[PDB]
């Protein structure tokens, strides 16, 4: 009956392009407990405020986490044309959502870093004209196009990507360039809270 | 703003010869020069702009080349600057009949050079090459929104071509059995 949040707490999180998501129905939460393991630098809120969304009853509740630098936190607005909102990751808008940006401290021995931060900041798409090219902007909570092509962790600031289609596919090309950031002392994480109401399905809760 | 190029040779072969040196030398010296032959792995490049104004807060951003280039290797092979803030880059597919010009705006914010797809320009060749050793360089106007190049037209000859920086074709200035050297 409680929310497993074990698989956040262990392991390596993902770079923000392979997003890692975690879908919580009928359970129980304890989130404020969630954050107390972390050191939380920045926590907004939009259609709904943090002291609720920690206190509230949703029919499901969507946790989004991965590997974020604390330098690009004026990135991970969805109100940007930034890399990051771009081709990256991005929230919806028809339902209330919570950006969390936290770093791993000291007491956390069971995340472990990666070598440097990746995004993407091109990923677009050649068409059989090979003279069109068209954007491919990532959709509210899904995964770039490019994902199939860029790696888990960029090797080097400037690897760009490529990939024949199949005239099935659209054909021409789909093509994406990477980006990196260095990574800090501790893990720079970053969470995407997203809630949903269903009708008698109000079902994840918070523990009394 | 600075912009400037970033050259990779770490995966190029080198070629080595000897250099007998004055006759006080003993031994003699084995240059060392990244000198890809026909087929051989070409350098990698990369285009960044600074802002020099204010550079201890902001990092160099990269301008990442057109996709119609990133479909395998490719060069660089011109950078102007149109404006204070709209930069032109020329790109080169390594099989060198499909040239590009990237016209790219300053943004306030992120991402710092914004190049729309809508200016990209398009110059190929179905017979050989593009250009004579390289595809002309852009002359831009004051205001940098139409740039005067060089191309070849339907009859083959040099000519100068009057480009409009949104709208994709150019038309010629000068037309005759003969071609122009340069502007
Ligand atoms: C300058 O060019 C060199 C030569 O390509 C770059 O180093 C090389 O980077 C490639 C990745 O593009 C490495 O290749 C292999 O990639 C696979 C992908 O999974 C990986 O499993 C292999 O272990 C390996 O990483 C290659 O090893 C590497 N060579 C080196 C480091 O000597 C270099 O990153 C480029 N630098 C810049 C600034 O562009
Ligand atoms: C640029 O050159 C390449 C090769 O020189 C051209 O690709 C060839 O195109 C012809 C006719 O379209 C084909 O018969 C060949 O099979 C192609 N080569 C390969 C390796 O497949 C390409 O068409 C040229 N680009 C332009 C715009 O003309
Ligand atoms: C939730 O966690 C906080 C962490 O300080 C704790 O104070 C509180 O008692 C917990 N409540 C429940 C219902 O588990």
């Amino acid at each position: 009956v409680e929310c497993d949040f074990s698989p956040l707490l262990s392991g390596t999180p993902p770079q923000v392009y392979n997003f890692k998501r975690l879908v919580f129905t009928n359970c129980n939460y304890n989130l404020t407990k969630l954050l107390s393991l972390f050191s939380v630098n920045d926590f907004t809120c939009s259609q709904i405020s943090p002291a609720a969304i920690a206190s509230n009853c949703y029919s499901s509740l969507i946790l989004d986490y991965f590997s974020y630098p604390l330098s690009m936190k004026s990135d991970l607005s969805v109100s940007s044309a930034g890399p990051i909102s771009q081709f990256n990751y991005k929230q919806s808008f028809s339902n209330p959502t919570c950006l969390i940006l936290a770093t791993v401290p000291h007491n956390l021995t069971t995340i472990t870093k990666p070598l440097k931060y990746s995004y993407i900041n091109k990923c677009s798409r050649l068409l059989s004209d090979d003279r069109t090219e068209v954007p491919q902007l990532v959709n509210a909570n899904q995964y770039s196009p490019c994902v199939s092509i860029v790696p888990s962790t960029v090797w080097e600031d400037g690897d760009y990507y490529r990939k024949q289609l199949s005239p099935l596919e659209g054909g021409g090309w789909l093509v994406a360039s990477g980006s990196t950031v260095a990574m800090t002392e501790q893990l720079q994480m970053g969470f995407g809270i997203t809630v949903q109401y269903g009708t008698d399905t109000n079902s994840v809760c918070p523990k009394l | 703003f600075l912009a400037y190029a970033k050259f990779n040779d770490t995966d190029v072969p080198r070629i080595e010869y000897s250099v007998y040196l004055d006759e006080s030398l003993q031994y003699p010296k084995t240059i060392h020069i990244p000198y890809p032959k026909a087929g051989a792995k070409n350098p990698t490049v990369k285009l960044y702009v600074v802002n020099t104004d204010n550079l201890t807060d902001l990092e160099p951003a990269q301008i990442v080349a057109p996709a119609s280039v990133l479909t395998g290797d490719h060069y660089l092979c011109d950078v102007t600057w149109a404006t204070k803030e709209r930069i032109s880059l020329q790109w080169l597919r390594r099989i060198q009949n499909y040239s590009i010009i990237d016209i790219c705006d300053y943004n306030e914010s992120t991402p710092k050079w914004n190049c729309l797809v809508s200016r990209q320009h398009i110059e190929t060749s179905a017979t050989g090459w593009v250009g004579r050793f390289k595809p002309a360089e852009p002359h831009f106007t004051s205001d940098g929104n139409s740039f005067y190049k060089i191309m070849s037209n339907s009859e083959g000859y040099k000519h100068i071509c009057l480009f409009q920086i949104d709208k994709p074709d150019c038309t010629f200035i000068t037309k005759g059995a003969w071609e122009v050297i340069g502007i």
